[PDB]
RNA sequence: UACGUCCCUCUCCAAACGAGAGAACAUGCAUGGGCUGGCAUGAGCGGGGGGCUCGUCCCGAGGCGCUGAACCUUGAGGCCUCAUGCUCAGGGACACA
RNA sequence: GUGAGAUUGUGAAGGGAUCUCGCAGGUAUCGUGAGGGAAGUAUGGGGUAGUACGAGAGGAACUCCCAUGCCGUGCCUCUAGUUUCUGGGGUUUGUCGAACGGCAAGUGCCCCGAAGCCAUCGCACGGUGGUUCUCGGCUGAACGCCUCUAAGCCAGAAGCCAAUCCCAAGACCAGAUGCCCAC
RNA sequence: AAAGAUUAUCCGUAAGCGGACGUGCGAGCGGUGGGUGUACGGUACGCUCACC
RNA sequence: CGACGUCGCUUUUUGAUCCUUCGAUGUCGGCUCUUCCUAACCUAGCGCCGCAGAAGACGCUAAGGGUUGGAUUGUUCACC
RNA sequence: UAAUGAGAUUCCCUCUGUCCCGAGUUACUAUCUAGCGAAACGACAGUCAAGGGAACGGACUUGAAGGGCUAAGCGGGGAA
RNA sequence: AGCAAAGAUCUAACGGAGAUAUACUCAACAUGCAACGUUGGAUACUGGAGCGGGGAAGGAUUUCGUGCCAACGGCACUCGU
């Protein structure tokens, strides 16, 4: 298949391993969402920027390079 | 007064006793029946669970939703070491049933096949097979094997041979019994006269799994269910349990029977032993038939996905370690926990069917972690996901201060 | 084998001691709450004494400290512990009596510590 | 008489207790290392709303840095022989009028 | 005959006779399979086909695929549930003088959480032969023709019986075997 | 269940037919011993003790 | 299909009785669970029709398997 | 008839393991040992099918089973 | 059957007959277990509507020291109303 990226933390979601996910106020790009944690769609849920968590790709990117 | 309403009962009745299995091993009650147009070929083999998981294979099957797209199967990783032979038994009909006709062996056994008749090996005089050795080759013994010989070319109709697993290539650390496990093997295809001279050839040599199934085929799976212990009547039989407010308990069946008949039926559900029980459970569909890793470093590689990956997973099977041997891979579920000795065997169903016909390509072959949830698929991706730790950057010091 | 292949000395003597960690929250898991240091008591008797082949462990007041200092239920995942093994008879008996006196050592930090024979 | 079996000891595919699977100087057990995962950046030290003192120096939640740090990781029982410790003629009972 | 015991109601060392049974098996593995149990059962779609049939209105079915409900046996890779790994952290009140480390509140509470267990809340699997009932027939008389029946045959129900499946020698297995002993 | 069921080695089929250590010293089929490579790590195959 | 008649089967109704129990057989309906029976609603084969097809009437062999979710009612029943 | 009610009833909202449909964890039991140690009950006892019988037998008639002894359950019988 | 409410005990030294109790050719574990009191130490609890300190009614020597363990204190006792 296609290894999918997670919305909040970008991981890898390789086949058969993550929960996808799409809301009432759905994106054109990206109707479905997908995860790999409960752990990534429960900080999802709070609305907590993917910055500010200091294990997400989107925090090691602009932090420590 | 009947019942009021209908549902159907609970349990297949055709399990009964729900009693512990008489041994640790699947054990054929039945092999495949002997078509003698065809080549002489063993029947069964014994596995060893080792944990499971999933892949991904694009599916022909003409007509369905799903034609030409890619599924996620799981599958379940049984390791194989080869077995070797020691016996030939042949068994002659009698209106009695089926009687053994006698055993020739290998004239070499190994430590652990002779294990097997010790509960007790290294403590002990260790003498077992050790007269049966010199007897073999006198001038009398070499005549009442070739005597035993004819008896099975006159008088059998079924020939089988003995195997054992030979534990000492698995070299697994927490399957701890050293004895091998010892079956009986039908040989199927041919006359009698053709069966012996495919016994007598492999004989006292070492049997490899990809010599009796092929890769895209079914079998069935003898094997020992998962013990559970004493279990009540909601967890064994599946039934209905009783309204909060009931005294003396819920788990319970409320009504073990009428007046009349004045007993307990054994249609009743009562509670007692659930799990470790022997199940056959035919058509489960092989889809790899793997090779050692001293042969192949890369066995979880596939042509549609080059990652250079073995089947054994990150951090190994849970509570199983790593497979070091061949192995086959199946299409789902067998019963049993890992590290327990599983026997595949060919199947009796009719393998015509479309489904089972289907040749197998696979995609994919998730070798992530079953600590936790996976992530990496080697570690070569969890050292670039995360870059030089702490850890890395101490022992980086004192490979520079040496 | 690797057990045949070993520099095995005779025994050693019977005044020895050695220390050792015990990780002690393989013991100690799913144990109800009241008495996890009452039977942790117990399982450094039962770990020194299949070690040092006594019956008689005595705990010597630092090791008792340590494992009741954070109450009945918050019983450390390791203690470093300094066995002494003596020999002590009542006058009379037809067979040589073993004891060990096992105590503590505070060491800050369980890593890189294995098990030594000290004196 | 012997082969042996069983108890005690160890392991957990088994288990209310028995029985079972095993092992019985064995990487067997113990601790450590590495892996694998879990959480989410440790004690300590150093450079922000405002507010004291006589440009400087102190009080101040929070923040940032060392730091994907610290800790936990098999244990009713994850992985690797990756290193070292520990065993020192195993002990009892039957087999045996 | 040979070993081993006992003759215990009134003191003791002796040794007569008599009675009781011991004098061959033990241990370990691979199988047999009588007998008993017994299971899978339903549905919709595709096309066949807008065809057969019919004035038109209307309107089928089998092979063959694809799925599904109810049931059954398992399983834990995924997803979901569960946490006394009180695992890591967060937070409140009290309390060790403060930080540190914690502790108390029958597991303080909140978030995430391995492993294990587990859900039609996930996943995998669920197979052969005959006998013969109804019945439709074939030859064929009684009854010079006729007739499925009287003799005899054919085909044949989700029934019934076996195969597979589960327990299995008090089904007492001169079934086979490894090693000791005893003849 | 074997077929002397009247004495006695087996093999293979009934008519046939293959060979079977020779006399304390020998030999033969053999279980375990010393040194330089072969088949799918360590077990087998080359070149002192029992039995005939 | 079948009046007028007639011969009967059934013991899931009720009446009649008073045999057993008053030094006690716990007296309704749900819920649960298993099994049995056939007078067969669905499913397997069928015959026959005032059976063209489609739906269906009647019958035969068969009890292997299946036979629900609800509103009201304490309800069996009833009723949507 | 406002206010009041551990009063009787009905609907709606929120709410949830009441349910679909169950699962998993905890403390205490059960369970195993050490010490201690009862009661209810007890004609005798205790496997069934049919027949008959005071017309629902553990014992009688004819059949069918049944080697002995145990541990934990369990609620069909003992018209317990 | 049970002796399951009222969280809970652990440690060392002494005391005590209550031990560290062994027919050989045995180093110890695998052949003397369990349980008692006191002081020290650790850990808890009650939480001032207290398992705190005094009175009535009721009891009438249960008070106190010293000995002591037959029976009693439903387990135990070297302790004891
Ligand atoms: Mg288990
Ligand atoms: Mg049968
Ligand atoms: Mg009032
Ligand atoms: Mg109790
Ligand atoms: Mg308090
Ligand atoms: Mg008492």
């Amino acid at each position: 298949m296609r290894t999918i990226e997670c919305e909040f933390s970008h991981f890898a979601v390789h086949p058969g391993h993550g929960r996808r996910y799409v809301p009432f106020a759905f994106l054109s790009t990206k109707p479905v969402l997908t995860f790999s944690r409960p752990k990534c769609f429960a900080l999802y849920m709070r609305k907590k920027n993917p910055r500010f968590i200091p294990w997400t790709r989107t925090y090691r990117r602009i932090h420590r390079k | 007064s009947h019942c009021k309403f209908e549902h159907p009962r609970h349990g297949h009745l055709g399990f009964l006793p729900r009693k512990r299995s008489r041994q640790i091993r699947g054990r054929a009650r039945a092999f495949p029946k002997d078509d003698a147009t065809q080549k002489p070929h063993l029947t069964s083999f014994m596995v060893f669970k080792a944990g499971m998981t999933h892949i991904v294979r694009d599916v022909d099957r003409p007509g369905s939703k799903v034609n030409k797209k890619e599924v996620v199967e799981p599958v379940t990783i049984l390791e194989a070491p080869p077995m070797v032979i020691v016996g030939i038994v042949g068994y002659r009909q009698t209106p009695v049933g089926l009687k053994t006709i006698g055993t020739v062996w290998a004239h070499h056994t190994s430590v652990e096949f002779r294990r097997r008749y010790y509960k007790n090996w290294k403590q002990s005089a260790q003498l077992a097979f050790s007269r049966q050795k010199q007897f073999a080759n006198t001038k009398e013994g070499k005549v009442a094997e070739a005597r035993t010989l004819n008896a099975f070319a006159k008088k059998a109709s079924v020939i089988r041979v003995i195997a054992h697993t030979q534990l000492r290539k698995l070299r697994n650390h927490r399957v701890g019994v050293k004895k091998a496990h010892v079956q009986e093997i039908q040989i199927n295809g041919g006359n009698v006269a053709a069966k012996i001279a495919l016994a007598k050839s492999l004989l006292e040599k070492e049997v490899r799994v990809d010599s009796v199934f092929q890769q895209s085929e079914a079998c069935d799976v003898c094997s020992v269910t998962k013990g559970h212990g004493t279990e009540g009547v909601v967890k064994r039989w599946g039934v209905a349990c009783l309204p909060r407010k009931t005294h003396r308990g819920l788990r319970k069946v409320a009504c073990i029977g009428a007046w009349h008949p004045a007993r307990v039926m054994y249609t009743v559900a009562r509670a007692g032993q659930h799990g470790y029980h022997h199940r056959t459970q035919l058509n489960k569909k092989i889809y790899q038939i793997g090779r050692s890793v001293a042969v192949e470093p890369n066995q979880a590689t596939t042509t549609y996905d080059l990652t250079a990956k073995t089947i054994t997973p990150m951090g190994g099977f849970v509570g199983y370690g790593t497979v070091r041997n061949d192995y086959v891979m199946l299409k789902g579920s067998v019963s049993g926990p890992r590290r327990r000795v599983m026997t595949l065997r060919r199947p009796m169903a009719p393998q015509t069917s479309r489904h089972l016909k289907e040749k197998i390509v696979l995609k994919f072959i998730d070798t992530s972690s079953k600590i936790g949830h996976g992530r990496f698929q080697t570690k070569k991706e969890k050292n670039q996901w995360f870059g030089p730790l702490k850890k890395d950057r101490i022992r980086r010091e004192e490979r520079l201060r040496k | 084998t690797r057990a045949s292949l070993r520099k095995r000395t005779g025994r050693k003597p019977d005044a020895v001691s050695m220390e050792a960690t015990i990780h002690l929250s393989k013991l100690l898991k799913k144990k109800t709450f009241s008495k996890r240091a009452p039977l942790a008591i117990k399982r450094i008797k039962a770990f020194v004494g299949r070690l040092m082949k006594t019956k008689d462990n005595r705990i010597d007041a630092s090791l008792n400290t340590y494992i009741w200092h954070k109450g009945v239920k918050g019983v450390p995942g390791r203690v470093r512990v300094l066995i002494q093994r003596k020999s002590e008879t009542t006058e009379g008996n037809k067979h040589k009596h073993f004891y060990t006196v096992i105590s503590n050592v505070p060491v800050a930090s369980f890593k890189g510590l294995t098990t030594k024979t000290v004196e």
